[PDB]
């Protein structure tokens, strides 16, 4: 039952991902990772400012069909 | 044939458990992973001397398994293992005060544990775990090494690790007492009318999006599901703080409009934390160092703000 959702990098643009609401926030991560070059560990997701739990399913965030995800970077201090 | 010794052992530091110890086995085959004051005695036989010692074993049975979790509130299997690992590290940390607060010397990148620290000294929280709490309390009086260890625990992370100061801070806030924060936003677009949204916890405290807490509180841009966009507008605030955030910018302190903040210099690959709290004068903290100035203009990345209840004055 795949729908697209919208994720936003940290220069304003967002690039749609094909999901599924029952696979997991860590599934979601791993297409983000391989579309902006940053690795999982260095980066984290938010939907209308609630940051996303890795191993829990999307459908629990109320995603809809071309919802914006926000991707934020981790700094390394 | 078999000869024992009598020893305590625990998981909490509070419960004491009595043991007999057959001293033909080493502490491994009849405990598990095993600590006497941080030393790992796992593949270690008794010792004579060891009569009546008191040592940290991971909560293997039910007993323990409970105890664990209202200690530390987790049930990680590894929490307690990854806790030893750093507190081997973290005991050999000096922690002088700087400004009147306990901050940590340069060592194995822990400037981002240093802005937490000092972050948390400056707010009014509570912990719920009872570790956090015990450990926190002996972090005011220079004795840090303990609730840095948890720190690092609670969060992943080890030591050496470079570390960010907001993503430390949300692991520590899911063990703090915000059970009555309470924060309420408007989104307005002048196509989809207005939309209500009540956030409780830690989402009450932190923002990612600005600096400033002023921008809030008359307008952040922010996308509309529908296509345009819309501005998000704090309505209510019920908290002792909060915690704005943004990309490290360059931006502009003033003394008398913040309670502290943290500045990074660098890029997303490496850089370094230094702590600005607002006493008398601008106080900046970078791990030892102690500067105090009129005025500051640097890369920010986390700004806090004193609060108790704030009521907007618009509609
Ligand atoms: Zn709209």
């Amino acid at each position: 039952e795949p729908l697209s959702i919208l994720v936003r990098n940290n220069k304003g643009r967002s690039s749609t991902y094909e999901v599924r609401l029952t696979q997991t926030v860590a599934h979601l991560k791993q297409q983000v990772s391989g579309l902006e070059g940053v690795q999982d560990d260095l980066f984290w997701l938010t939907f209308e400012g609630k940051p996303l739990e890795d191993q829990l399913p999307l459908g629990e965030y109320g995603l809809k069909p071309l919802s914006t995800v926000f991707m934020n970077l981790r700094l390394r201090g | 044939e078999v000869k024992t010794i009598k020893v305590f052992t625990t998981v909490d530091n509070t419960n004491l458990h009595t043991q007999l110890v057959d001293m033909s086995m080493t502490y491994g085959q009849q405990f598990g992973p095993t600590y006497l004051d941080g030393a790992d005695v796992t593949k270690i036989k008794p010792h004579v001397n060891h009569e009546g010692k008191t040592f940290f074993v991971l909560p293997s049975d039910d007993t323990l398994r409970s105890e664990a979790f209202e200690y530390y509130h987790t049930l990680d299997e590894s929490f307690l293992g990854r806790y030893m690992s750093a507190l081997n590290h973290t005991k050999k940390w000096k922690f002088p005060q700087v400004g009147g607060l306990t901050s940590i010397k340069w060592a194995d990148n822990n400037c981002y544990l240093s802005s937490v620290l000092l972050a948390l000294q400056q707010l009014e929280v509570k912990f719920n775990a009872p570790a956090l709490q015990e450990a926190y309390y002996r972090a005011r009086a220079g004795d840090a090494a303990n609730f840095c260890a948890l720190i690092l625990a609670y969060s992943n992370k080890t030591v050496g690790e470079l570390g960010d100061v907001r993503e430390t801070m949300t692991h520590l806030l899911q063990h703090a007492n915000l059970e009555s924060a309470k924060r309420v936003l408007n989104v307005v677009c002048k196509h989809c009318g207005q939309k209500t949204t009540t956030l409780t916890g830690v989402e009450a405290v932190m923002y990612m999006g600005t600096l400033s807490y002023d921008n809030l509180k008359t307008g952040v841009s922010i996308p509309c599901v529908c296509g345009r966009d819309a501005t998000q507008y704090l309505v209510q605030q019920e908290s002792s703080f909060v915690m704005m955030s943004a990309p490290p910018a360059e931006y502009k302190l003033q003394q008398g409009t913040f309670l502290c903040a943290n500045e990074y210099t660098g890029n997303y690959q490496c850089g370094h934390y230094t702590h600005i709290t607002a006493k008398e004068t601008l106080y900046r903290i970078d791990g030892a160092h102690l500067t105090k100035m009129s005025e500051y203009k640097g890369p920010v990345t986390d700004v806090f703000y004193k609060e108790t209840s704030y009521t907007t004055t618009i509609k």
